[PDB]
């Protein structure tokens, strides 16, 4: 029950205590179809180039450590032929799987919370200011919450408390979720569906959505447990269109 | 806004025989609560919410 | 009106024939290897502002047999201090030498004093 | 197999490490039938104010512990509507189910005997003397066996091994009993019908019967296992009847 | 009362390969033994027994 | 799946965290047909007496430990009715199933490997020369290899990465083997025909196999984890023949 498998393209991932698969809406990836679609031409479909698993550089949980956030896409647009498809096309349409892989003993202890949200727009820390792009971004290097109030002019106000988007940290719960819970699981994986308002949409312009890793519960251990313990977060693509060839973009 | 004509009561908690952990595991440990509505629940009489306020437009 | 709830003396036991009203007595006692250092019994009196108990609870501390007899042309293995009730002590002869008797002896407590069992053994030559 | 739960009144119990569930001998608690029965007044029947799960306060296992009983009924006596209807009436009639919960780490270890002996008649310290009242019961404060062999006037003989009725506490296992080993399960269950010789007996003068907890294998830990190991009971009645109301008994 | 020609044999127990505890755990752990019959026993030849005695009457 | 019991003769072996059992070559041991016989007369079969669980003392697995080897036959050569029987016949046929025991906690790690090897026959410490039979078998004494080349006269090359055949210690996968992983299983179980090209042979002259025990990934453990770790041996003949019976060998 708890052992599980996913294979997309040439990669595979192999896992023996996940608690489930959050599909995100009870929704798995699809193709545009063909009364949905707006744009004439016919899409590139690659679909094992795409649609495999990335693996970012992996984050340290340290003992006080508010959290962590990825955007998507822009984390993986430098990673193999899906960060050069979505260079060399206007439109981009895609699904995801990310799957969240953090494994400690039996003698700590601790709970993220795994949680995608769909655009997530985010609040500069001078209240009259505006965000930069780095500061919403720093590609496969996550950004990280703070546990107190942000200062300085262009970064996000990441008091973890707020998550950055002025609601209430608890309810995140309202999106496709899951926790890692030291004692029971090791790994979380959710199945995200294409959601946005129009059939397709440009990948340089638009964060799809935001993975954000909050730790609740901090981690602990007692008198020589392993110290380091490290979240590594892999994300696949699924039914990755592209449409709009032309000269690659550079930023 | 409830009263005490239609207060709804309390929930506390309590060891019943208490945490047990061996040797070279942590003794201080955290619950956690998560709240939500039965099959059952319904509000109705719409009103505003206290919870937004604004002291001139643009905002 | 009630006295506060006597207690419970570890080691030992609280006797209460009438209640914990005022005006009841309870007794004390303790176990068969015990010695009781304290008060016997506490009365239900008048305490400034309630009713409290005479006298507080007395101890139950551990009694004693005296260091075993050492015996000649013998040994003890890992003598020791602090031979409390139903412990043992182990003998032993020497080179050349016949042990004769109880080869150990174990602490009871008679009339409410450690004691020892039969003597220590004996080695011939 | 190792899950269960027990709902009964407005009261649940979950567990996830029990063994099973002694049914006495083989025999439910149930109601008195017509043709055993005695008395010819009608019997109240209350059935969800008084068959719920009553709390008992909790004792801590120490290393050195000899042992704890109870006596039923006299210890629910001042437990809610159970309490109170047997004030109130003459002849009452009852089975109960009694959960006994102490839990443990991996790194601790020890072995409870949970066991219900009926009519457990008790033996006095002073060989040629009468047991108190408060001797035999405190209530829900349990009273504790001695290591050694106890003096003073009007108290049980309560050195463990023999239990305090003057046999062999290894033979206590012919009565309905379980173990609460701390390596494999951490609560016990026995559901006990109604074991006396007459159908309905009054509720303050005869104990109908009484719980014994003796670790036989004690305490255990090591560098900084949790010191503090406690034991909970949890008792409800079930298929209660009374029978002849009157003014409320006094004591 | 058994004697050297219906006598019944003995047991013993053995190590077989040791207890081995991790790091945080006692290390000196306990075993008990539990007696019963099987479903093929039987006794027969009723007779006194003798662990109860007494020296006067009321008793 | 990781229960297993194994009833041989009037003996019996329980276990619980069992990962299978090899069966050697996929062949169970069996008597000697009409047709693949040889010898006139009638074997004796005891089948019973013989056909048991007999136990080796057994070996402390410390923390630089190189491996041990055993001779069969005559490591049971002192066991029983097997060990008589093989003195008063010249003829011997016999199976085996080997059951090696080693338990440690969950906070203990190492890898033995458990390999029966057929023929294995040994080589010298010094290259020109020749081997003892004491060097070759100690009865139910293990031999032992060593983390370096050993020396002296007569004596068996003993270095552990080559096994004392001269081959590599990693193929020995080849022949009918387990493991034990002190995380996951502690026993190994090997059922062992008869491979002989002869129908019947001689017990005393001709070791049939050798059983290899080798500890590729060493003990450890931390603070104070239980030092001793034993590894205990249980040897059960089956479908065990002898032919040829006269007066008794002697050595």
């Amino acid at each position: 029950d708890r052992v599980r498998s996913i294979t997309l393209g040439n990669s595979t991932i192999t896992t023996q205590e996940s608690a489930n698969v959050v599909v995100a809406y009870g929704r798995w990836p699809e193709y545009l179809k063909d009364n949905e679609a707006t744009a004439e031409d016919q899409p590139t479909q690659p679909d094992v180039a795409t649609c495999r698993f990335y693996t970012l550089e992996s984050v340290t949980w340290e003992r006080d450590s508010p959290g962590w956030w990825w955007k998507f896409p822009d984390a993986l647009k430098d990673m193999g032929l899906f960060g050069q498809n979505m260079y060399y096309h206007y439109l981009g349409r895609a699904g995801y799987t990310i799957h969240v892989q953090c494994n400690a003993s039996k003698f700590h202890q601790g709970c993220l919370m795994v949680v995608c949200v769909p655009e997530a727009e985010m609040g500069c820390s001078q209240v009259d200011g505006t965000v930069n792009e780095h500061s919403l971004s720093e590609g496969e290097t996550a950004k990280k919450f703070a546990s107190t109030s942000t200062n300085g002019t262009n970064t996000v106000q990441s008091i973890v408390t707020n998550a950055g988007m002025g609601v209430g940290v608890g309810n995140l719960t309202i999106f496709p979720h899951q926790w890692i819970n030291l004692r029971t699981n090791n790994c979380a994986t959710i199945v995200m569906p294409y959601i946005n308002n129009v059939p397709m949409d440009n990948m340089f312009r638009h964060h799809n959505f935001t993975l954000m890793i909050i730790p609740f519960v901090p981690l602990d251990y007692s008198s020589d447990s392993s110290t380091y313990v490290p979240i590594t977060v892999t994300v696949a693509p699924m039914c990755a269109e592209y449409n709009g060839l032309r000269l690659a973009t550079s930023l | 806004q409830q009263d005490e004509y239609t207060s709804a009561g309390n929930v506390t908690c309590w060891y019943q025989t208490g945490i047990v952990v061996p040797a070279g595991t942590p003794t201080s440990c955290s619950i956690m609560c998560f709240v939500s509505a039965c099959n059952d629940f319904s509000v109705r009489l719409l009103k505003d919410t206290p919870f937004i306020e604004q002291s001139a437009l643009l905002q | 009106k009630s006295c506060p709830n006597p207690g419970e003396i570890r080691n030992g036991q609280i006797d209460v024939p009438g209640g914990i009203l005022f005006g009841a007595t309870i007794s004390f006692s303790c176990n068969t290897g015990y010695k009781l250092f304290g008060s016997t019994s506490s009365f239900c009196l008048i305490s400034g502002s309630s009713v409290q108990w005479s006298d507080p609870l007395p101890e139950c501390r551990e009694i004693y047999c005296p260091a075993p007899p050492q015996i000649d042309n013998g040994i003890i293995q890992g003598e020791r201090d602090h031979y409390g009730y139903r412990q043992s002590v182990t003998y032993a002869c020497n080179k050349g030498f016949t042990m004769i008797g109880e080869h150990s002896i174990y602490c009871t407590v008679n009339n409410d004093e450690g004691e020892w069992s039969g003597p220590p053994p004996e080695c011939r030559g």
